[PDB]
């Protein structure tokens, strides 16, 4: 009931076809609808679905956290300066 | 620099090898960093260092001017005689080379010793070999031969000599056959 030609539409810069079409999957897959469509192609279980979105959101804070801890102690990976000592 | 050993050995204790090695790297950037003389003995403490003797030329009754020196290969042990100058005879045994040595390949090999610094038939050979075959004997001769015609060449034609394997004895001798084998390394049969 939408007007066409709006939504999910790019328009191709002097005929690199291919690139648009990445550009258009990029941002399908930025807006996650790449995974609503893939996910909804068979029913998950209202607990299958809660178990993995914790198990998202775990492993996401999880990383976060191993990424700044690495960042943090990055600092530290300088040259040795007391060589000897 | 020094080996594990040898470090262990000055410092009259027991190091690991990350300790060595830790040692070593510091040296190396004690080297690296200009270091004047004071540092320099201090490195060369730890420093370990890492030519071919020519015969003198000699004088016979005849007056001729020669050079003596000897060779061997496998079992064969041969001495050289080389002239100053001839006319390119080389008797073995006092029989001439071409026909104690039938076999084109070992007058080759006595050839080349001569052919590499480019003095064919500027020179006369007197040899006397005994043991081992002909092969032997031939290289046996031309080892004698290259390390007695040393002292007649320039320094840079020896170390070109020394090159080119002319005067390197060649270690390779026939190794023994063990008990339980069929030869040197030849095993038997094995059964199942």
């Amino acid at each position: 009931k939408h007007l066409k030609f709006i939504a999910r539409t790019v328009m191709v810069q002097e005929g690199n076809v291919e690139s648009a079409y990445r550009t258009l999957n990029r941002i399908l897959t930025m807006d996650g609808l790449i995974e609503d469509i893939k996910h909804r192609r068979y029913y998950e279980k209202p607990c299958r679905r809660r178990q993995r979105e914790s198990y998202e959101r775990c492993r996401r804070i999880y990383n976060m956290e191993m990424a700044r801890k690495i960042n943090f102690l990055m600092r530290k990976n300088r040259a040795d300066p007391w060589q000897g000592c | 620099w020094l080996i594990k050993e040898e470090l262990e050995e000055m410092l009259v204790e027991k190091l690991s090898d990350l300790d060595y090695m830790q040692f070593i790297r510091l040296l190396e950037k004690l080297l690296t960093s200009q270091c004047g003389a004071a540092e320099e003995e201090f490195v060369q403490r730890f420093r370990r260092s890492v030519k071919q003797l020519i015969e003198p030329v000699q004088y016979d009754e005849q007056g001729m001017a020669f050079s003596k020196s000897e060779g061997k290969r496998k079992t064969a042990k041969a001495e050289a005689i080389v002239y100053k100058h001839g006319s390119g005879r080389i008797k073995v045994n006092g029989i001439d080379y071409q026909l104690y040595f039938p076999i084109t390949q070992d007058r080759e090999q006595l050839m080349f010793p001569f052919h590499f610094v480019d003095r064919l038939g500027k020179h006369d050979v007197t040899c006397t070999v005994s043991g081992g075959g002909r092969s032997a004997q031939a290289g046996a001769i031309r080892l004698a031969m290259a390390k007695a015609l040393c002292s007649f060449v320039t320094e840079d034609e020896v170390e070109w000599m020394r090159q080119a394997g002319l005067l390197t004895t060649d270690p390779r001798v026939r190794e023994r056959k063990k008990p339980g084998q069929e030869g040197a390394r030849r095993k038997f049969t094995w059964k199942k």
